[PDB]
């Protein structure tokens, strides 16, 4: 319960926090044909594009 | 006996709820109180700075008055 609080409170304080946003936006492109000749896997794999989850 | 460790029953619910109340203010209002407190603010400007003009043309008559 706590930390569902803190969560919530934790997006609030970042996330949407417009300076942050302006800092990490237009880096880390990654198309899914790289990412799965890269041997990515994962939370890159989630993030761009492809659902894949074991 | 046995004493493990279950739950009694099954607990209570743990939100998931993205929690957003989206306050507020309607910003265009926020605009017209700024443009509205500024505003004035330049009121006041105008009067004081115009009360301290005549004060300075008296202290321009008392070195006028004052020099031979």
């Amino acid at each position: 319960k706590n930390f569902s609080l803190r969560i919530d409170e934790l997006e609030e304080m970042l996330t949407n926090n417009r300076i942050w946003r302006n800092r990490t936006v237009d880096i880390g492109v990654v198309t899914a044909e790289d990412a799965l000749n890269y041997g990515f896997s994962g939370v890159m794999l989630r993030g761009s594009g492809i659902q894949w989850d074991l | 006996v046995k004493q493990d460790m279950p739950p009694v029953g099954g607990y209570g619910p743990i939100d998931y709820k993205r929690n957003l109340p989206r306050r507020g203010l309607s910003g265009y209002s926020m605009f017209a109180v700024g443009i509205g407190a500024l505003l004035f603010g330049y009121w006041s400007m105008m009067r004081w700075n115009r009360e301290r003009r005549r004060l300075q043309i008296e202290d321009f008559e008392a070195r006028i008055a004052l020099m031979p």
